[PDB]
């Protein structure tokens, strides 16, 4: 009916996708090993939903996905897991070396030997399914297989599908803390694809998501199980709209209709209101005021950017479970008369909004308290071009001595490639600071006259 | 699936061998006699990576034993874990090297080197997808430092693409048991900064400095030593082997830790170590083993790191940890500490993380630092050097093989070059002029 | 020693048989210094724009204003650079460029011998100003040699032997040498046009998507000059001896462009290696130049590195020391191969990169309606005046 491919790149993909997956089986009440008793008791119903699932005679279900990596230690995880009967057989490895924190290890020589398989099982998936809304890839820069397959990939999957969306949910490199001393690189190299042949894509920052943690849920030493379930309620939340019913039903191409002005500044935040302990859980309402007005603290950004020093272009709301659409409005009002939060000048209206009615699910072992509303809030703002401007910093850094750029070019990348991106983000970055500008004054030029 | 070939040369690279291959038969529960009996599922899920497997489930090393005299081939077969090694691998002549380079790279090491490379291209062909190889050898001893220099030369002329690696025991400052040994450790080094991607120096100062303090021996013995640097190997390549939260193989750390070709010299660690009878006061946690882990007298290479500046890190955990606290203390140590890290490289530690820590310790870490004060090592060999070249001390032993002074020189300025490179990326501000 | 200045030129050849069948497009154009190139599949934002020492329009054959004749660049180069020869002092020429550009052309020439490249009128004016110079109180002495790399590997053109690898070594007061290297003497450049024939008749060459004969390692063309005084004394001595090393190098390689697998990615690479490392010291030394030229303080030593790959090694004595160097980047004016030529431009950037920037004129409507005010202002102050 509304079916969405998943595609998983490189180790965070593939982890990211295993929280995804684990939330999806619980809320649909599909067992790990794929039957679904609770069909059978109810003795027939639309639970197996398309969106995700495809049932085969049995009634067995069997994702829509396609994990991809080039070492085996990740997926053979998967393979003899808890879900190792869920997914079909084919997790697609490179049985060989991985592309190891290099760019073109991953775009040029090991990257190729595996792209036309994955290419033949996402037509076959694409084949299987009967009027297709998008793709949902989740990759890692930084990475060399996240930034280097993924690039090739999305070209591939440009030229051969087109008018098909392509969402992203990526990780940024963090302003402080990094795993890699050639991140900077991968980054840079990465944003042209990431510009070009993307329609929408989402950023998320390590650093941030272990501040939020510390705060609210008074997790003091968090690990990736965390972050990656609370991407998992994100994606979840996104993706609601098709699967419930609702009041206000919001499709994945009317986020795109209404979130990005222009085509090239497609780069907005996420955020997630209620992430409140169990034991936090009481001595508090939780009402639709409380949560939407969280929604705009800065200190609740995904993305270590401050919204205070730029202004929002375009916010959206997808709101779950018991909400009224009043109270909402009300909310809204009581938003747009703070000093605090600003609004360019050409974007009067400046909210979507969207109500669904299945609240969010607990995950057994998490750490989020159960709730009855929940609210997730997508902006497209000027401020994220703040963090961009701090890793450009460190990518000159390196490439005044060129650091690191005989392991590049001995696989295939002219020395010429790594300028003439730079050359991109910097393009980039003119054009948020060019529309964030308030409208000339009394834009054209001078009127009053004869009548 | 990544192979490693494993190589070993004289008397010294053969004891180190002997035993990393005991400790390692025990991590993943090998008996003596090849079969297995250990408990868990996951010992066997990478076994291929340093073994290969026989006929009645027994399965047999990589290991190629090199050498120019029987005896310690003899010692080897004659002991614990002697049955363990294929026999066709123990590889020897007769009338060794006898602490004479030429000898070991021009004249004898010449007949063997054939077979020797017979057995290394038999052993290699039989892999899947060989990652790369290994030596363990030391530089102040002939057949050790020839050879191994010959073999490292062939097999990167035939197989351009892998990695090589190396531990290399360099000569010690104070302590000798040699008196040509600056001879052989330069015209070596000589070969060695050509020809290898990877090389991890190693001192029995340092090692019998931690012995001495650190472990609280009052008797120690080259099984010590030879169980610290085997440590050491084998948390090096722990990713390949085992599932983890962010893996890192060997060439992830050889693309993060080396930004130009010729700077791949680094110094090893490992922690934690309680010394015994005093594990009950020392409380085991991740910040505990980074303070241990910096610590400038925890090095095996002999070198104050203070003296310096680091132009890389690299840290591999082994246990169930949180990445939070990971992460906050390489920051932590970076902040604190900025003085000895260079400035024109925004981060410089490159952290790992594995899930199954070694047999008994909740938590375990190994460090891969690559710092300039590395360069006072070869500094000295220099000073003493062109101390016995002014007036050619032993030379005759040398030029009786055939050995042309020139080749003498050309490293003399092979190894200046080497100390002039790191010592212009030491100062800690460049500019005015 | 001598102040490294670093000469960086380009030429733009004209159309060959297969672009004029097309209906090809230019897209360099030039003025002053300043060269800019369009993309035809981008033709709304900009074009991008280089600067560098020298300019050539060798495109239109039979224009005669602003014709970069090889007479001219010959004037512009090998003058200046074989009187620094005759000083005593290391030469160097470097000819970079892509299968089409027009590399072999500037350093060769056409067939007819009616216009020469570099190296015949380097040559001939050698031979010709010695031959029409020597006395009985001088003696002079020139030999050839010929030797190419690949895959960091020194093989032999001259010798006609297998063709097994040499090996590099280091003579400690003389530096860098190959041992086993044929060094023959001549007398003419007849001589040499045969010695270099029958090596690049030796050369290796392997076929690509791009051209079916592309280069895939580089040449070195070494002539060792020496001059002999014979004074009014028995002492009878070398007054000194000078080298000219006239430098192929390949071009640069991309999987984009050469797809196939196997030896040819493995060359592709050690090609761009070899380029990274030679760019990287080129840059060091015009910097070294650059700083006390300004400051007064030389920045110490620099120590500049070589031991880095053997192309650089090899040519040591030649970039540094005493000596000068001189680059030449040929481009092609297909409107087709876009990319070829920007990396080609890209990489001739470096090596004392010179400032570039754009100008764009106002509407002709506009310049000539504040040319008349400004007259009508001029009149007005006729008037007022
Ligand atoms: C607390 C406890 O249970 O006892 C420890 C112990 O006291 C300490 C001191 C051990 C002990 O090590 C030494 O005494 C030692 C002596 C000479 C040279 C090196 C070490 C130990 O022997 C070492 C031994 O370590 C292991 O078993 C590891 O798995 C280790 N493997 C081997 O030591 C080994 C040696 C030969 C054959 C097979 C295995 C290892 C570590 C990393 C990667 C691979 C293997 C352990 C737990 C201890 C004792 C027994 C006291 C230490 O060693 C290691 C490698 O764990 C020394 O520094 C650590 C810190 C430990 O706290
Ligand atoms: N949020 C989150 N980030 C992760 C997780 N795992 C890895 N990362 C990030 O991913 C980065 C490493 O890039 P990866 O894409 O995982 O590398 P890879 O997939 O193994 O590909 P290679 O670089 O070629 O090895 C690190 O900087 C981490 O911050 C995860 O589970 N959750
Ligand atoms: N400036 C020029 N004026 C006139 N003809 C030229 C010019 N440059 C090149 N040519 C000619 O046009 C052709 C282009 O040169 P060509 O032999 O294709 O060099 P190339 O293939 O670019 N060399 P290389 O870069 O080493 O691969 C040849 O026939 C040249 O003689
Ligand atoms: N770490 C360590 N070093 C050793 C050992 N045995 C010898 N050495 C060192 O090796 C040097 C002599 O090298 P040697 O083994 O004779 O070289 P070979 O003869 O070619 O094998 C001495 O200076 C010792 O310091 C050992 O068991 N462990
Ligand atoms: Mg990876």
């Amino acid at each position: 009916m509304r079916e969405c491919i998943s595609i998983h790149v490189g180790q965070a993909g593939v982890q990211i996708g295993n929280a995804c997956w684990e939330l999806y089986c619980l809320e649909h009440g599909i067992q790990p090993d794929g039957q679904m008793p609770s069909d059978k008791t109810i003795g027939g119903g639309d639970d197996s939903f398309n969106t995700f699932f495809s049932e085969t005679g049995a009634g067995k279900h069997v994702p829509r996905a396609v994990f991809v990596d080039l070492e085996p230690t990740v997926i053979d995880e998967v393979r003899t897991g808890t879900y190792r009967q869920l997914f079909h057989p084919e997790q697609l490895i490179t049985g060989k070396e991985d592309a190891a924190n290099n760019y073109a290890r991953g775009h040029y020589t090991i990257g190729k030997e595996i792209i036309d398989l994955v290419l033949d099982r996402i037509r076959k998936l694409a084949d299987q399914c009967t009027g297709l809304q998008g793709f949902l890839v989740f990759h890692s820069f930084g990475g060399g297989t996240g930034s280097g397959f993924t690039s090739l990939l999305m070209e591939r999957l440009s030229v051969d599908y087109g008018k098909k969306s392509k969402l992203e949910f990526s990780i940024y490199p963090a302003p402080q803390v990094s795993t890699a001393v050639v991140e900077p690189y991968n980054s840079i190299l990465t944003t042209h694809t990431t510009l070009e042949h993307s329609d929408c894509a989402f950023m998320v920052d390590n650093e941030a998501i272990y501040d939020i943690c510390r705060r609210n849920l008074d997790i003091e030493r968090p690990t990736y199980t965390n972050l990656n379930r609370l991407i998992s309620q994100i994606v979840s939340s996104i993706t609601a709209s098709l699967r419930f019913d609702g009041a206000l039903n919001v499709d994945l191409t009317e986020f795109q209709t209404n979130l990005v002005p222009y085509p090239r500044i497609h780069f907005p935040l996420a955020t997630y209101a209620p992430v409140i302990s169990a034991e936090k859980a009481y001595h508090e309402q939780l009402s639709v005021a409380e949560i939407t007005n969280a929604c705009f603290e800065p200190a609740n950004q995904m993305v270590k950017c401050d919204p205070r020093h730029g202004k929002y272009m375009a916010c959206c709301l997808l709101y779950r479970g018991d909400v009224v659409p009043k109270d909402v409005n009300a909310a809204i009002a009581t938003i747009k008369t703070k000093r605090s939060i600003q609004f360019v000048d050409w974007c009067p209206t400046g909210f979507k909004v969207g109500i669904n009615y299945q609240p969010p699910t607990v995950v057994p072992g998490g750490d989020l308290a159960k709730v009855q509303r929940a609210v997730c809030m997508l902006s497209n703002t000027t401020a994220i071009a703040e963090a961009w401007a701090r890793l450009d910093h460190k990518f000159d850094l390196m490439y005044a001595k060129r650091a690191f750029v005989h392991w590049y070019v001995g696989e295939g990348m002219e020395e010429g490639e790594f300028s003439e991106a730079r050359e991109d983000m910097a393009a980039l970055e003119k054009d948020y600071e060019e529309v964030g500008v308030d409208s000339v004054e009394g834009e054209g030029e001078e009127e009053g006259e004869e009548y | 699936m990544r192979e490693i070939v494993h190589i070993q040369a004289g008397q010294c690279g053969n004891q180190i061998g002997a035993k990393f291959w005991e400790v390692i038969s025990d991590e993943h529960g090998i008996d003596p006699t090849g079969s297995y009996h250990g408990d868990s599922d996951l010992q066997l899920e990478r076994i291929n990576v340093y073994y290969n497997e026989a006929t009645g489930n027994k399965y047999v090393p990589r290991a190629i034993l090199v050498d120019l005299e029987p005896g310690t081939m003899d010692s080897v077969r004659s002991g614990p874990f002697g049955q363990i090694f294929r026999p066709d691998n123990f590889v020897f002549g007769q009338s060794g090297a006898g602490n004479n380079w030429a000898k070991g790279h021009y004249t004898e090491g010449a007949e063997l080197v054939d077979s020797v490379l017979d057995v290394v291209r038999k052993e290699s062909e039989s892999c899947d997808c060989l990652q790369g190889f290994q030596l363990t050898h030391s530089l102040g001893g002939g057949t050790g430092s020839g050879m191994g220099t010959l073999l490292i030369s062939k097999i990167r002329e035939e197989y351009p693409d892998r990695i090589m690696n190396t531990f290399s025991v360099m000569p010690s400052p104070k302590v000798s048991d040699t008196v040509v040994e600056p001879y052989n450790a330069t015209l070596s080094v000589h070969q060695l900064v050509e020809n290898t991607d990877e090389t991890y120096c190693i001192d029995n100062e340092a090692l019998y400095d931690i012995c001495f303090r650190t472990l609280k021996l009052t008797t120690p013995t080259y099984g010590d030593l030879n169980h610290l640097v085997s440590a050491t190997m084998s948390g090096v390549t722990t990713c390949l082997r085992f599932p983890g939260q962010l893996n890192a193989d060997l060439r992830k750390l050889a693309v993060n830790m080396v930004p130009f070709p010729r700077l791949h010299f680094f110094m090893p660690g490992f922690a934690p170590l309680t010394s015994r009878g005093s594990q009950q006061y020392r409380a085991l946690t991740v910040p505990e083993l980074t303070q241990q882990m910096f610590d400038s007298k925890n090095m095996m290479a002999a070198c104050d790191p203070r003296h310096g500046r680091y132009l890389t890190v690299a840290a591999i955990f082994r246990g169930r940890m949180s990445m939070k606290e990971v992460d906050e203390q390489m920051l932590n140590v970076q902040n604190k500490n900025s003085s000895y890290f260079v400035e024109w490289i925004p981060n410089n530690v490159k952290t790992a993380v594995c899930d199954i820590p070694p047999r008994g310790l909740k938590m375990s870490a190994t460090f891969i630092g690559n710092s300039t004060a590395i360069q006072e090592l070869f500094k000295r060999i220099s000073e003493q050097f062109t101390a016995m070249f002014r007036r050619k001390a032993f030379l005759h032993w040398y030029t009786g093989e055939g050995m042309d002074e020139m080749e003498f020189t050309e490293a003399e300025s092979n190894m200046n070059d080497l100390v002039s490179e790191y010592q212009q990326y030491q100062d800690a501000t460049a500019d005015e002029q | 020693m001598a102040g490294a200045s670093v000469k960086v030129a380009v030429r733009v050849r004209p159309f060959n048989s297969r672009e004029m069948s097309r209906d090809s497009k230019c897209i360099i154009q030039m003025s002053g210094s300043t060269t800019t190139i369009v993309n035809p599949k981008q033709p709304k934002e900009t074009p991008k724009s280089f600067s560098f020492d020298y300019s050539y329009w060798s495109h239109t054959s039979p224009e005669d204003i602003n014709y970069a004749s090889q007479k001219q660049v010959y004037r512009d180069i090998g003058e200046e650079m074989l009187q620094h020869a005759f000083e005593g002092y290391n030469v160097c020429i470097f000819a970079y460029g892509q299968t089409g550009a027009g590399k072999s052309y500037t350093m060769m020439g056409k067939q007819e011998k009616d216009q020469q490249g570099i190296i015949p009128q380097l040559c001939e004016d050698l031979f010709s100003r010695i031959n029409d110079t020597t006395n009985d109180n001088m003696s002079y002495s020139v030999e050839v040699s010929y030797m190419e790399i690949y895959c960091e590997r020194v093989r032999d053109l001259l010798n006609p032997k297998n063709k097994g690898n040499l090996r590099v070594r280091e003579h400690p007061l003389l530096g860098p040498y190959v041992e086993d290297l044929s060094k023959l003497a001549v007398t003419s450049y007849n001589d040499i046009q045969d010695l270099m024939d029958s090596g690049n008749k030796a050369r290796t060459v392997a076929a690509t998507n791009m051209n079916e004969t592309s280069s895939r390692s580089h040449a070195v063309f070494n002539i060792i000059f020496t001059q002999k005084r014979h004074d009014a004394e028995t002492n009878i001595t070398t007054e000194k001896v000078s080298k000219i090393s006239l430098v192929d190098l390949a071009g640069s390689e991309r999987a984009d462009s050469t797809g196939a697998k196997g030896t040819r990615l493995k060359e592709g690479a050690n090609i761009n290696k070899s380029l990274t490392t030679l760019g990287k010291v080129i840059s060091a030394l015009a910097e070294m130049d650059s700083g006390p030229n300004k400051n007064k303080k030389k920045k110490k030593t620099d120590f500049i590195l070589y031991r880095d790959s053997v192309l650089t090694w090899l040519l040591r004595e030649n970039l540094g020391g005493n000596s000068r160097t001189a680059m030449v980047a040929a481009l092609s004016p297909a409107d087709i191969n876009y990319d070829e030529t920007l990396s080609t431009l890209r990489y001739a950037d470096r090596a004392k990169q010179i400032r570039c920037n754009a100008v764009i004129n106002e509407d002709p409507n506009n310049k000539l309606i504040r040319e008349l005010k400004d007259e009508v202002t001029r009149l007005r102050d006729l008037l007022y005046a």
